[PDB]
């Protein structure tokens, strides 16, 4: 358990999303979408949800876990659309 | 079709956007529309006769009495603002000079003077009230009547002061008979008979012209110089500061009545023969006032001088209008 | 410290004295005081029930005007008048015309008492009454004045009583009679008691509710403020009646009341009746003019009269009956002759309207309804010319109002004629005629509009002439309030 | 020329109608109707228009002329429906 | 005779003297006066441009309140509030909540200057300012108080600032910073100059027009009366800035203005922005929030600043840009999180509404429009649950407002984060973060709502818990202003 | 769901429909909600420290300061009605006593007395202004603060009178230096140093408890008895009736401030230890006022007696609250 701030692509607002220290970027992404997709952002299923540290554009590989990301509690992360 | 206007039709083409005063005060009486039949009834009714005789037929003539305008430009709304403030100050004087027991500080002599010369004024002040309220109902134009309207209120205003003050005095000095005695004094005191004759006789002059002169140009400055100016200088040098201030507060009222009488006289002089007319009326009444001022001020301390100043002050009023 | 008003009050009204240098009758001429051979000292028993002193007056009334004016200012720029019901707009243009100057003239009436009443308490109250009616006149000009750019009709707030348009003569006929041409003691009975206590006070209340219900808050405030001043000078008749009755003159007292009420009633039956049942929209209608009169005017006269030791007037039952009839008469008159008045009269005979009418007055469609039937058919059938007039109606010589009563299936229109010294007079009711008869000296040579037309005083002596004589031109001449909109509902 | 006051049957109001001194009651009637029938009262052509002095119910025969009626100027007259 | 004010005025403010029995710094502690090493005598050059004396004050303001109260009384019984647009009702329930007590707290701010300012003219003006804000607080309670029976939401006119509901913290964050926790000279700059002269005065004008246009004349009067008091105490910053600049401290002067405006701007962007472009109905809309800000707020700051010898703030262009964006952010926030506020937010995205939006802000449908698209689809498609939230948004640590900016086809939402002594802070704009950085000492250990949730200060630590901590229960918890009526237009 | 209420939730269950005063005056300050962090910022800010120290930590304690109620029940609306009337009376005094040239009637001696003892009061009156305006911003409840709010206005009100009157006096007697001299007198005159010490020292007592005592229970009755009561009896017996009345008008203000101080002291005594607390503060300050009254009244005519009456009058105020 680990809070992060979710900056979801094409949404107007940063939100608080509790994640797990053991989640994959993929599973972070999916926890974030829950609060964005079909609320304020149209799904994109030609697309793949990716995670980059907000402060400096660093893109995290899909399957890296939070534990290893070296995040600061409450750190802000872009949840973006790629392929 | 008839176009919408910028103002009351009777005021169209004035150059200046008409004021509140012009808007609510003007060309209002309607009995003037049919001099032959003032009132929408039989023309031989006593009241038709009354208006023809005493308004239409006045020797004091003008082509358009409705042109008259009040120097102070008084309307009900403004009259109440003015007088509420001036009442706040006088009621404030009453409240606070009592608080400090001003009445207890007065000399036994001055108290006797108060009973003789001061509290009987309720009668004379009420008479003026009546006087001005008659001017109201016979003057030949709304703007004139309105001036008389407010004067009458002020007149009742002074009676009210005088009534109030009389209980306070009877309260402070029960053995004196304040509140009980005044009628008899008014009716039987040489000091007051000068005035009571003047006023009783003035009060049956029915011509609006003569009533206005008799009351406003002759009687009023005499009551004003004797009862307010003279007794006020005396009040004050006698240790009665309340009356000194009271009287001075009431004289503001007087000067405003003077202002509009002045204006009306000015207006009357636009027309030939009116100066002569007015002067004839003064010359009839002036001796009655001379008598009034003599009988009153002479029983005052320093009586002879009071007489000389009041005579010339009340005269000065009328000289200043020509 | 201040005093308690109770302690010093009486000295404000201890103002009587015995004249010497002139005589009591010189000082207080009978033609203006009407002492009635009752002594100065018997008159000093006169005791008004509601008391006020100058400081209290100028204070209170300063704050009244602060409000009424502040409302006006606040609401002004929103221009409600422009989107008000036109039935409403008319009501206002009628009101200001009819009252503004009569209110102003009222101060003089008050002034009469103020000088000539032998009861000192009365002279003082009439001074305040004088102030009151000043205000009313004044304020009831300032208010319409905001609307002079919107229509010429609003000039009539000032012009009306200066014209010989038939309503205004009707108006002056009442007022001059009641208040301007009668002695002090008489004025206190006929005006303050009969008319102000009897009708104005309740009316003004009703009028304020209505202004509100229609969402004219300026006017609502305006009317209701005036009304707060009424009982202050309105009281003044009652004490007079007490001294008169307790004295010797219960008969003389009576008669004035009898007259005074009937004359008011007839004015009221054309100025208020029509408005209640026809100008105010259907859902804004709380109660009929008849309901209103019964609830708020009739019971109270009876109440008042009983306590003063007086009788119900001889004409009472007739009066009661006439509540079903008279006003619908005046309304048809006004509407049918709508270009002779200075507001736009509201027809008031839509289907819905017509059932309400029949609920409140059973038999209405089978009497009054008949005339409006023809009126309607004509406007459906593209003949409007048959709903404007080509002649004058017979004017009652007393009340200067059209002679009119029940039409249709139960026709009962009557003229209470009288020949008097070689002239034939026309009267709209028994009581109207009786008014003339008891005091003929006072009405003898007055000429009503129709007399004037007939004596060749109106030139050209046709309708367009009479229209000029009444100072009425297109654009202030009245027409149908809703522009015949209500006709559509019949095709 | 002679003014009279017309109290037309089933109408709510008395009106001023100028007549002639030579008119028949019939012709008085017709001058009166002009101001009542088809304005505020339905015609009745099974019926005959008659003239009675208002003050006392006196019925005038159809063909009598004003001249002979002995009317007071401005006298009030009922214009009624009979057969 | 009276004197001319000009002749005696200066003696009212000749009140400085040299302390002896205590020291200047004891008398005027720097933490409360902020003299800034500027001499007592240099401070005596302080000359307010708009002057008033006690008799004039009590007189004028007596008459202000007479009116405002009289209107209220007059209109009360008509109950306008009941048939007002619900968008309007909300605007009122927001306004009273947000302001009533901050206005009252304002008197204390005024009171600060009144005691601690070394400029005597200032001490006197701040006394009147004290009186002013007393009234505002007082009147802005008396008014909503008429509505406590209509809904509990109106209790928040009193309760709001006593709660930790997120808006109120946003509110206190600004006010306490600007006016309650700063020295006298500082308060005069940041509050009177920056916020009152800079924003309130124009806003209150706008708000009064709007109240009127919507036909709430009580409120129209209420607001516009308050506004007449503003320049009287609002002037007070200007002279201070003159002495500061002309002295040595143009930099210190500058910085306060820089801060003061940004913080105001952000408050304004959630309290006014949203209302203008979404709560007031379409045809009542004179100009966009952006139009408004440009016309009435921006040019005048530049005007003011130029005359005082100051610069436009470093963030100006960004500010200009943000007028296209920020408020639509705050609005979506508020609406999407509508049960966290105490009025009912108005959606504002009907088709018509949506074109106006696009006229006033080109690109709006292809950014902001996107989110509302989904919101809409969901409510057409019977899934309302996806238009209420399941988490908190990130609160800016400075302005205590949601971090939000452009969505859709041109996404640009950014977080200006900062680590400071082992804690990570979240900021809604560059300027917000810069505010913290220049004076970190002053904000360091404050915890915004989200910090508090995360530090386990909110129990239960779920949404219903946070709702209790914010003192919000059903019936004051907000929902869609027109009850989703505007949805029908999409099916 | 939450029901609509009959009143403000904080006032529910009062039995009596709450008054306007209760409705606009009560439970308003919010810094009191979090004694640990009064203001919605960092808790170590100088201003947090200030309120904790001087409000929360006051030795003068009560479980619910928000219960306090003002005897006179003053709200802005009512405060302006009251004071407009009382201003009408004083501005009316100014207008009319000038009209009559009251200033010309005063003796050269009294004029010197006016410059020494009267017009310097602008400084002391302004100091009180500051005094009360500080009470406002630190008292622990809105209803208390509001009382201080209005007092402060009255304080500025008296400074305003005094300013106005100073020009009128400088106008009447240019060679005297009225308007120019007062600072120096205030700063260097033995008669004024008594007071200036008292006030300067009072003005840095920061604890709201002590500030209220220092200003309202100790300093004010001393300024009030010396500057208004004593100089007013003197004013009056010296032929200056304006000042005699002026001063008496201002003392209405004083008695109302006394009324609410009284009420607050009464409230404080509900709780144990507060009488001792209050008495300790008086006993610290009372000698400073004794000094103030001595230095001032002694340079008055009949100096010794003025001192004896003022001492016991100002003391009487505090005895009457226990
Ligand atoms: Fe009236
Ligand atoms: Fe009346
Ligand atoms: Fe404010
Ligand atoms: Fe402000
Ligand atoms: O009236
Ligand atoms: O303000």
């Amino acid at each position: 358990t680990f809070p992060i701030m979710s900056n979801f692509e094409r949404d107007f607002v940063i939100q608080l999303v509790p994640v797990d220290t053991e989640d994959t970027m993929d599973q972070v992404a999916e926890k974030c979408a829950y609060h964005s997709i079909n609320r304020r952002v149209h799904p994109q299923p030609e697309k793949i949800l990716r995670v980059r540290r907000h402060e400096d554009g660093t893109l995290f590989p899909r399957g890296m876990i939070v534990s290893d990301a070296g995040l600061r509690p409450t750190e802000t992360l872009d949840i973006i659309f790629m392929d | 079709a008839l176009k919408p206007l910028k103002t009351w039709s009777h005021l169209a083409g004035n150059r200046r956007r008409p004021s509140e005063y012009e808007v609510v005060s003007t060309n209002l009486h309607y009995f003037t529309d049919n001099p032959e039949r003032p009132w929408e009834l039989d023309s031989n009714l006593p009241m038709q006769t009354w208006y023809k005789k005493y308004c239409f037929d006045s020797p004091l003539k003008h082509d358009d009495w409705n042109a008259f305008r009040d120097p102070d430009q008084l309307v009900y709304r403004t009259y109440n603002l003015l007088q509420d403030g001036q009442e706040s100050y006088v009621q404030g004087l009453f409240d606070q000079l009592n608080d400090r027991g001003h009445d207890q500080m007065l000399t036994r002599e001055w108290v006797e003077t108060l009973a003789r010369f001061y509290t009987p004024a309720r009668y004379l002040f009420h008479a003026l009230q009546m006087g001005s309220v008659y001017i109201h109902q016979i003057a030949p134009a709304s703007t004139i009547t309105n001036c008389a309207t407010y004067e009458t209120a002020d007149h009742l205003r002074w009676l009210t002061h005088t009534a109030y003050r009389t209980r306070e005095l009877a309260n402070c000095y029960p053995d004196v008979g304040f509140g009980k005695r005044e009628r008899d004094v008014w009716e039987n005191d040489p000091a007051w008979q000068g005035f009571r004759e003047l006023i009783e006789k003035a009060l049956i002059a029915w011509d609006w012209g003569e009533a206005f002169t008799a009351i406003n140009l002759v009687t009023k400055p005499a009551v004003e110089e004797a009862l307010l100016q003279q007794l006020g200088s005396l009040a004050q040098s006698e240790g009665d500061t309340l009356l000194g201030l009271l009287a001075q507060a009431q004289k503001r009222d007087a000067e405003r009545h003077r202002r509009w009488s002045s204006a009306l006289v000015k207006m009357a002089l636009e027309k030939e023969g009116n100066r002569e007319v007015l002067q004839k009326w003064v010359a009839k009444w002036e001796p009655l006032a001379d008598k009034a001022i003599e009988a009153y001020c002479s029983a005052l301390p320093d009586g002879e001088n009071a007489i000389v100043e009041a005579k010339s002050a009340s005269r000065y009023v009328r000289q200043m209008m020509g | 410290s201040m005093l308690k008003r109770e302690d010093w009050y009486d000295l404000t009204r201890t103002t009587n004295w015995t004249p010497k240098y002139v005589t009591e009758n010189e000082l207080f001429p009978e033609e203006m005081s009407g002492a009635r051979g009752i002594s100065m000292e018997a008159w000093e028993k006169y005791d008004e029930p509601y008391k006020i002193t100058y400081p209290e007056y100028v204070s209170i009334q300063r704050e009244k005007d602060s409000g009424a004016y502040s409302i006006k200012a606040a609401l002004e720029r929103d221009g409600f008048v422009d989107r008000a019901d036109p039935g409403w707009v008319s009501t206002m243009q009628l009101h200001f015309g009819a009252w503004a100057l009569e209110e102003y003239a009222a101060s003089t009436a008050e002034a009469r008492m103020a000088r000539f009443a032998k009861a000192p308490g009365n002279r003082n109250m009439a001074t305040f009454g004088m102030m009151d009616e000043n205000r009313h006149g004044q304020i009831q000009l300032y208010f319409p004045y905001a609307n002079v750019k919107r229509s010429r009709k609003w000039d009539w707030a000032h012009k009306a009583i200066h014209t010989n348009e038939w309503a205004a003569i009707a108006a002056r006929s009442f007022f001059d009679d009641m208040m301007m041409t009668r002695d002090s003691v008489a004025v206190s009975i006929m005006l303050t008691f009969a008319f102000e206590t009897g009708f104005s006070n309740m009316q003004f209340l009703g009028l304020a509710a209505d202004a509100a219900e229609a969402g004219d808050h300026t006017f609502a405030s305006l009317i209701s403020s005036i009304q707060t001043d009424e009982s202050r000078h309105a009281q003044q008749g009652g004490p007079s009646l007490k001294i008169l009755v307790e004295n010797g003159k219960k008969d003389e007292a009576q008669q004035m009341v009898d007259v005074a009420i009937w004359r008011s009633w007839k004015l009221f039956s054309v100025l208020t009746g029509p408005i209640m049942d026809y100008y105010t929209p259907l859902e804004s209608r709380n109660q009929s003019f008849k309901e209103f009169m019964l609830e708020w005017i009739v019971a109270q006269f009876e109440r008042q009269l009983l306590d003063l030791g007086l009788d119900k007037p001889w004409y009472w039952d007739q009066f009661m009956q006439d509540l079903d009839e008279t006003h619908h008469g005046m309304h048809l008159g006004v509407w049918y002759w709508r270009p002779t008045v200075w507001w736009d009269p509201a027809a008031g005979v839509s289907p819905e309207e017509r059932e309400w009418l029949e609920e409140k007055y059973p038999g209405w469609n089978d009497t009054w309804g008949q005339c409006w039937d023809v009126i309607t058919d004509n406007l459906v059938n593209g003949k409007p010319e048959l709903t404007v007039p080509e002649t004058l109606p017979t004017i009652c010589n007393m009340c200067n109002l059209p002679i009119a009563h029940t039409p249709g299936n139960k026709w009962n229109v009557k003229d209470y004629q009288l020949e008097y010294e070689g002239r034939l007079y026309h009267f709209g009711s028994e009581a109207d005629r009786w008014c003339f008869q008891i005091d003929p000296e006072r009405y003898k040579n007055h000429t009503n509009l129709v007399d004037r037309f007939l004596k060749g005083e109106i030139q050209p002596a046709d309708l367009a002439g009479a229209l000029m004589y009444m100072s009425l031109e297109p654009g202030v001449m009245g027409d149908d309030a809703h522009d015949y909109e209500w006709v559509k509902a019949y095709q």
